[PDB]
């Protein structure tokens, strides 16, 4: 792989795994809404 | 004595070398060792393994599959070492009772076995696919992944296919080397006496078929072997007198022969309906037969009780 | 952090880093629904 | 009838016994001085079987069966009707056996190939003995044998190992159902890589060692080679009928307890043994 | 119970077990019309004259050739219903089609009995390479004997009567397969004599300091007989069976020649 | 230390870290799912 | 592998760990402060 | 004892060690977890 | 190995034992202060 | 006794004896383990 | 290994195993004083 | 009975005598070690 | 192998022997103080 | 009788001497410890 | 595969080993006799 198309490959990979976190972020979010997961002293 | 051909004498070295393959994303792995062991019984190469996309997918769903067992039978003792090993053949893990039908149980009731069971079931699979793949990129044919599919309907038919006819997985397989043994028991005694199981009968003649065919023909080449019968593909297609004799031995002892390329072909017939046969009898138990020496009684195996 | 393209094969790469993070996410999954809480398709109480 | 190639090798000599008076063949089949005497075990023996079942109570083939004499016998010689039927029938058998592997030796010897057959089918014929003759001696009764009935042979199975508790724990037989699982995996391996490289395909030529060797060695990173596979799958099939022997010698002569209860050392490992 | 019936006395179970009787014999069919691609139609073992008992199911006993497409770009047909002549240099004991034949002179060297051989090709086996792949270790330089091994070389070749024959002047290797195939041996007598000694047939005996090849197969006398090849570097498929025809008839024939 | 980096081929190294330490963590959070008290899907009180 | 190679590898080497070890040390702290993992002397 | 780094290869040596060092870890960490007074997830009292 | 490099690989490799011993020797400390491992007579 | 340097190889001679030292003293305190007078980790009384 | 190569070896050795004995004793020592291992005729 | 040397190589000879001396000597201590009388770690009373 | 160096051989294993058995003929006797292992008639 | 020496290799005899005779040694104090009276380690009455 | 001189010399040093194990063996049957024989007599032991 040159420098060249390393870079590009990089940008790309950047993006990418940025909004798979994103969007794996939000889901979460949405599932932390709906229901919480880390108990309280005496449970849930 | 004359030379019996069981152990090479005299090995011979050369550079390391394999049938081209087109270029993939994985290149053949390890650099090929040799050891002078092997050598005597076979080729010396410990060579480079083939990889691929295929691979990685089988490996990486085979390791969780052998983590979740492995943690689990740990964790059953818990977590001891010392009753680790004191216990290791006695450790299992089980299936989820039948209450739970085909959907996900409790983790510790048998989730864990489900998990486990998916996803060694993918790893498998996969594996079949890399069998059939390795075969299309050497040109060769792909007898080998369909010899494995037919090991993979037996287990299939004894870990899943039987448990969806039934409804639930409590009588699938416990992970485990005394468990699995175990289940092998009951399931007979629970079904009434296997051994009256004819498809069971019939996979056992295909078991006892198998080692004799191959002490047969393991036989049979070595005592050609001083004549070249070693080279079964080049005496495929240039019959030369090692296969002449290895045919006139068994036309004379026993009025038929096989050649060189169809005894192969006994070879894998008889391999394969060993489990295929097998697949079958476990697919019809509780099914259709609730009880194997009625069904015997019935149809004149023995008399009525 | 580009050089890592150099060290390794972009393809080796995504192959093996799609391979895990699918193995990962069923594996999550169904370890959710093996749950009571987390079971949305069971959908137990918040007792 | 003869093959297409077959005329030149069908020479005089090779006979360990009896000389020229039986060297000929009956269609396909050699004869020699050992085929005579198989024959003439064969036709007893079958009809003693046969004579068995019409002195039994059903001509249902599958119910027929040939017994043992009660062990209240010992090792003397029974009444035909009460067992001895089935002591002429056991040594009848053996007679035929081993007239079977002389006469393989016989026909070795015309062809000038080496005796690995009638070797290798000497481990059946000492598996047989075994069961029959080695085990119920040692026992002290030719009861113990097996019953010559197409289910009764598999009821004599089960009584047997159920005797031991469990027979699954008799650590010889886990060691020969390995061996024999292995034997039909190998077999199913060595079967299919014949018939790839023969038949690989529309458009494809045939394919040699090189190609063979790859196989394995992509798949499951070593390859046994052409030789190597002849050799393990005799070895694997005959240590396969060794250790089913040595686990039904370790069960009544020697063991005679639970085998379940005989991995309990185990558990009792001093560095373990809490 | 009803649960498996068919009928009355039928059920599932037999029902699946009677089709695999079925699919069985078809396959015994399919299995015994493959066994049927070399040496068949049979003959008379007397005239030669293609005969045998046959029933009807002799119309589905021998396939069509199938086709086999070398690397070279020749073929070989199965069955090719090439078959041996009908003459051979041996007479019968007996007039019976069953009876044996005795051979009219040396059956080493008229080639009869375990000295009889194929009429393979006239070409060596090859590589994937397209090179010959049994070559003297002279022009495969690459290759070596396991440095844990005893070379052949240079050792004395002795029969089982403790007679020298020769000496091992070099090794034919198979290239695609990796071993050795035969020994080259120089003989004792007409000295520069070289004849190939199938490595099979041979075992290295060094219970005393000056090892040597023992040979069970024939004596020394039988060694100028070995067949000769055609080339010094490479050896086709009929000079194999040949040579190794040659000495597998030695167990039955070394004491009668 | 970076000499270990002339000792050891990073294409390696980095691949053998990365499977070693997700294999250690997939066991510490197994091992947490198999306590009552730090099982965070099922959710035990601390009575 | 060169010098340059190597303490080129070894800074961003450095820079990675250290960050991994940051987030760890931070999840370590939120768990802690859920329910801490030592025991005293009457159990939790 | 610097000489043994004439005797043994670093590259071999640091392999092995690391190894045996985590093997070795692991294996204690599971006979504590194993007991009553040790096992921290479960905090039994004293 | 060079004798020189063995002496160098001597000085890291003195280092970073004696600071993993060093580490080990503060874990086992805090251990001991939270439950000792060695019985009396009646036990713990 | 230096002579026994000229019979075996020391690379060889240290690490076969560390090996089987290591194996021998695990061996001995899993010994320990088993019984209840010196399994330290569970203190049983000395009655 | 020359002669004066395995006599420098052999001193190395015997340092090093007189001081892996040393420690082993000591340990015995003080596990000896904690429990002795050889009982009375009344057992322990 | 220095000629034994000339039939025996003493480094083979060695090898294989500790590798005796040493399975000996561990049979003989378990054997102890499964009496009553001799086991020194659980250590029966002399009734 | 020399006479030379058989009997140098030779002169250090007679010496091995007479320590190997010296070492355990002590400790043979101390066992035998603690208990020994021929029973007399009744028994131990 | 020394004649027997250049029929048997000296080395071959005392090796198999060797391991016959401590398998017969060894078969015969495990026959003893399988006996009531002689049993040394159990040391039963007589 | 020895010569005369060189099996005589063998012989002597095994006619001395043989005579050592059997004498140590008769003195060791010696001290086990005496502790518990083993020939029973007509009443048993
Ligand atoms: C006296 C003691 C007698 C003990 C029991 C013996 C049973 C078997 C009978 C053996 C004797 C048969 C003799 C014979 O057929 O000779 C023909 C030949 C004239 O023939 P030809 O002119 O040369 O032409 C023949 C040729 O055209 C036929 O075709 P081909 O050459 O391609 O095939 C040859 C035949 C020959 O077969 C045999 O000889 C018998 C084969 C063995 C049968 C065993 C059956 C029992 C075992 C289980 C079966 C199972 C079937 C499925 O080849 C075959 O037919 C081979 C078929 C192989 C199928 C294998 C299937 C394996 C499956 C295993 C089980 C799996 C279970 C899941 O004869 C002559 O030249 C004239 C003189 C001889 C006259 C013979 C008169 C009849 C003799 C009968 C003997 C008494 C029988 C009770
Ligand atoms: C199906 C179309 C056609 C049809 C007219 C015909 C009929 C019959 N054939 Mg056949 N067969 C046909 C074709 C064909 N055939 C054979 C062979 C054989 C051999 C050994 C194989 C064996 O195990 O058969 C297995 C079954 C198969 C292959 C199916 C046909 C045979 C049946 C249903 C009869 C089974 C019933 C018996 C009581 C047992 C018979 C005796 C023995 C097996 C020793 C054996 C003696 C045999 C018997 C008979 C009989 C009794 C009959 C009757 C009742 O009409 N047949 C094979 C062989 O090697 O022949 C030398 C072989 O190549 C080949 C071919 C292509
Ligand atoms: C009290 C016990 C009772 C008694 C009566 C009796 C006795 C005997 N029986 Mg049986 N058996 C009993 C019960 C019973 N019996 C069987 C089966 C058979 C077949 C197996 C064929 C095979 O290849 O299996 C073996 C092949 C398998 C299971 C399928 C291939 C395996 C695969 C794909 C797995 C690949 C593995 C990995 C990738 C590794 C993953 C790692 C991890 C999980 C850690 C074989 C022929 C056979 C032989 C005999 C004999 C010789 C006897 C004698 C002499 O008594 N028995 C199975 C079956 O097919 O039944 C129809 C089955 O289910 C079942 C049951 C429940
Ligand atoms: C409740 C039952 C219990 C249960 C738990 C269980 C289960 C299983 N077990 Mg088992 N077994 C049990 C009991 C039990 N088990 C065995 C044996 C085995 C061996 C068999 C192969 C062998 O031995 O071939 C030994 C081979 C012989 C004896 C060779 C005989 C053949 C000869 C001389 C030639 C005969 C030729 C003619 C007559 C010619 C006829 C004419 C013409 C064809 C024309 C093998 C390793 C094995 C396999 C498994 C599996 C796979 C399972 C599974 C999956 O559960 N078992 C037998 C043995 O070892 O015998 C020496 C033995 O006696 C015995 C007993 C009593
Ligand atoms: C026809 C019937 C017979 C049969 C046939 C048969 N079996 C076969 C085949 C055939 C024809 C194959 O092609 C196939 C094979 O490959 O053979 C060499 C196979 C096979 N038969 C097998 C076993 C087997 N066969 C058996 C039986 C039989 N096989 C029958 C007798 C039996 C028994 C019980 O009798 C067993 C146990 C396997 C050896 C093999 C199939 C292998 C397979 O599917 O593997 C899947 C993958 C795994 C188990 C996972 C391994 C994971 C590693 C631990 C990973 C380590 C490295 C990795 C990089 C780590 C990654 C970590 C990260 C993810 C964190
Ligand atoms: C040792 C490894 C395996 C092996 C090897 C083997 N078997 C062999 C050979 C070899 C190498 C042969 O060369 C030989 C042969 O010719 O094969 C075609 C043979 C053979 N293996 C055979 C069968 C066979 N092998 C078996 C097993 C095995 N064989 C092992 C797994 C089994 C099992 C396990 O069930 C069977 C049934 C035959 C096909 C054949 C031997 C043929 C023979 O001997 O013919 C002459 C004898 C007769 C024609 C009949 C004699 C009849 C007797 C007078 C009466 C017998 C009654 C019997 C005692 C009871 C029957 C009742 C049953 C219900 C129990
Ligand atoms: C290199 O690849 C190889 C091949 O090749 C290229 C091969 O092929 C094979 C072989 C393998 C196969 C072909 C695959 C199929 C095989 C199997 C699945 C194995 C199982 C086998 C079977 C089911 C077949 C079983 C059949 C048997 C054992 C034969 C039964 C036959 C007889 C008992 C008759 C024997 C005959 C004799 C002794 C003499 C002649 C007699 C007769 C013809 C009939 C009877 C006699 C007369 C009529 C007259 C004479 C009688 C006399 C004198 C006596 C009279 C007195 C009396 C009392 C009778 C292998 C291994 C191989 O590796
Ligand atoms: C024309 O010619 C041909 C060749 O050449 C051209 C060939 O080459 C071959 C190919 C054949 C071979 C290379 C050798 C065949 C030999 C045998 C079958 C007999 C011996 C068994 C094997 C070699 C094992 C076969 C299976 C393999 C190699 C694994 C395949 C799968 C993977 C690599 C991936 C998944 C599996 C893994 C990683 C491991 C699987 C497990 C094992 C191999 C067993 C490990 C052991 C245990 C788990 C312990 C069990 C025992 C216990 C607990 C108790 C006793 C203790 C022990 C330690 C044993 C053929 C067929 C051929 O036709
Ligand atoms: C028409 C008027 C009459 C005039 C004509 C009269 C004269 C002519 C008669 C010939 C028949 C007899 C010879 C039979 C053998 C002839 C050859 C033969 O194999 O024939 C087959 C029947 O074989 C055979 O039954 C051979 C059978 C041999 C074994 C017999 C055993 C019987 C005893 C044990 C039984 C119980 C067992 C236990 C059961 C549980 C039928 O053909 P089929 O195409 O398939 O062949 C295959 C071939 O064509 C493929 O190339
Ligand atoms: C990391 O270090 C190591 C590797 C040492 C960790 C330790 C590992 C160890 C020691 C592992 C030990 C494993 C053992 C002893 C395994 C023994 C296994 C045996 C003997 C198994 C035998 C048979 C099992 C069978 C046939 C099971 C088949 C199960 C199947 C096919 C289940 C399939 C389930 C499915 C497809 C589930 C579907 C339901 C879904 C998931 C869709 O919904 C609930
Ligand atoms: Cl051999
Ligand atoms: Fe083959």
């Amino acid at each position: 792989i040159t420098e060249g198309e390393a870079k590009e490959f990089h940008k790309i990979f950047t993006s990418s795994i940025l909004v798979f976190f994103g969007v794996a972020a939000f889901a979460h979010l949405l599932v932390w809404i709906w229901r919480p997961w880390v108990p309280g002293p005496n449970g849930y | 004595s004359e030379y019996q051909n069981i152990l090479t004498g005299v090995q011979v070295r050369t550079a390391p070398h394999s049938a081209p393959i087109a270029k993939g994303i994985f290149p053949r792995l390890g650099k090929p060792g040799f050891s002078y062991w092997l050598g005597k019984i076979g080729d010396a190469q410990i060579g480079p393994i083939y990889l691929g996309t295929t691979g990685v997918l089988s490996l990486v769903f085979g390791f969780f599959a052998i983590e979740i067992i492995g943690f689990n039978l740990l964790a059953s003792v818990n977590w001891s070492p010392m009753e680790f090993g004191r216990q290791f053949f006695w450790l299992g893990l089980e299936p989820p009772a039948a209450e739970y039908g085909l959907g996900f149980a409790p983790l510790a009731e048998g989730g864990w076995w489900q998990i486990a069971g998916f996803f060694l079931t993918t790893s498998i699979l996969l594996w079949w696919v890399r069998m059939y793949r390795r075969a299309r990129a050497l040109k060769m044919g792909t007898h080998t992944a369909w010899a494995f599919a037919s090991a993979i309907f037996l287990f299939l038919s004894l870990g899943f296919i039987r448990p969806l006819l039934m409804g639930n997985f409590s009588e699938s397989v416990p992970f485990g080397i005394f468990p699995h043994l175990e289940w092998t028991n009951s399931f007979s005694l629970n079904y009434g006496n296997f051994f009256y199981n004819p498809f069971h009968m019939l996979s056992i003649a295909f078991l006892y078929g198998s080692a004799l065919l191959f002490a047969m023909h393991g036989a049979t080449i070595l005592a050609v072997s001083r004549l070249g019968g070693d080279r079964e593909v080049e005496q495929i297609t240039d019959r030369g007198t090692a296969a002449e004799r290895a045919a006139l031995f068994w036309r004379w002892t026993m009025g038929f022969n096989a050649t060189m390329e169809s005894i192969h072909r006994w070879a894998w017939w008889f391999a394969v309906l060993c489990t295929f046969t097998g697949a079958i009898g476990i697919l019809l138990t509780g099914t259709v037969v609730d009880n194997w020496f009625e069904w015997g009684v019935k149809h004149g195996l023995a008399p009525a009780p | 952090m580009w050089r890592i393209w150099q060290l390794f094969d972009p393809r080796q790469a995504l192959v093996g880093l799609a391979t895990f993070l699918f193995v990962l996410a069923l594996l999550i999954h169904f370890i959710l629904l093996s749950t009571e809480r987390f079971n949305w398709l069971e959908g137990a109480s918040t007792k | 009838a003869l093959l297409s190639f077959e005329r030149k090798y069908r020479v005089r000599g090779g006979t360990l016994i009896g000389g020229d008076l039986f060297d000929f063949w009956v269609g396909p089949f050699y004869v020699g001085f050992f085929g005579v005497t198989t024959l003439l075990f064969t036709v007893l023996g079958t009809a003693l079987i046969v004579w068995g079942a019409a002195l039994g109570p059903s001509w249902t083939f599958w119910q027929i069966s040939i017994n043992p004499p009660d062990v209240s016998y010992g090792l003397a010689m029974a009444p035909m009707a009460k067992g001895g039927l089935w002591q002429i029938i056991t040594f009848s058998a053996i007679g035929a056996f081993v007239s079977w592997a002389l006469r393989e030796v016989e026909i070795c010897r015309k062809l000038g190939i080496g005796y690995h057959i009638p070797f290798a089918f000497g481990f059946a014929i000492l598996a047989y003995v075994s069961l029959v003759v080695i085990r119920p001696v040692m026992m002290g009764a030719w009861g113990y044998g097996f019953p010559y009935g197409f289910m009764t042979h598999l009821d004599w199975v089960s009584n047997t190992g159920y005797q031991y508790a469990n027979f699954h724990y008799n650590p010889a037989h886990m060691l020969g159902i390995t061996l024999f699982f292995t034997t039909c995996l190998a077999l199913a391996l060595h079967g299919s890589l014949i018939l790839s490289a023969a038949n690989p395909g529309k458009g494809e030529v045939v394919k040699g060692p090189e190609h063979e060797n790859t196989y394995f060695q992509d798949t499951i990173g070593y390859s046994v080679g052409t030789l190597g596979i002849h050799r393990v799958g005799l070895i694997l099939a005959l240590s396969a009928v060794v250790w089913s022997i040595i686990c039904m010698i370790l069960s009544g002569p020697i063991y005679t307890g639970s085998w379940p209860d005989w991995w309990l050392w185990w558990q009792k490992l001093p560095f373990w043994n809490h | 119970m009803n649960k498996g019936d068919i009928t009355g006395y039928m059920d599932v179970a037999q029902v699946v077990l009677y089709a695999f009787w079925i699919f069985f014999a078809g396959l015994i069919i399919y299995l015994r019309r493959e066994d049927r691609r070399e040496g068949y139609p049979l003959e008379d073992a007397i005239s030669g004259k293609i005969n045998s008992l046959q029933g009807l199911g002799s119309v589905f006993s021998i396939a069509r050739p199938k086709i086999f497409k070398l690397k070279t770009g020749a073929t070989y047909a199965a069955p090719n219903f090439k078959r041996d002549a009908v003459a051979i240099k041996a007479t019968r004991t007996a007039p019976t089609a069953g009876a044996p034949f005795e051979p009219t002179g040396n059956p080493m060297t008229d080639a009869v009995g375990p000295a009889a051989y194929a009429l393979r090709d006239e070409l060596p086996d090859l590589t994937l390479g397209g090179q010959p792949a049994i070559v003297p270790l002279r022009v495969a330089p690459t290759f070596s004997v396991a440095a844990e091994d005893t070379d052949p070389r240079g050792l004395p070749v002795v029969d089982r009567k403790g007679a020298v024959a020769g000496k091992v002047t070099d090794l034919w290797i198979d290239r695609a397969s990796i071993a050795i195939r035969y020994l080259e041996v120089e003989l004792a007598a007409t000295p520069g004599r070289k004849v190939l000694l199938p490595f099979a047939a041979t075992r290295i005996n060094a219970k005393t300091k000056s090892k040597t090849v023992t040979v069970q197969s024939i004596l020394a006398r039988h060694f100028a007989n070995v067949p000769t090849i055609a080339k010094t570097d490479s050896i086709t498929r009929r000079e194999e069976d040949k040579v190794m025809a040659y000495y597998s008839s030695g167990y039955l024939y070394s004491d009668r020649v």
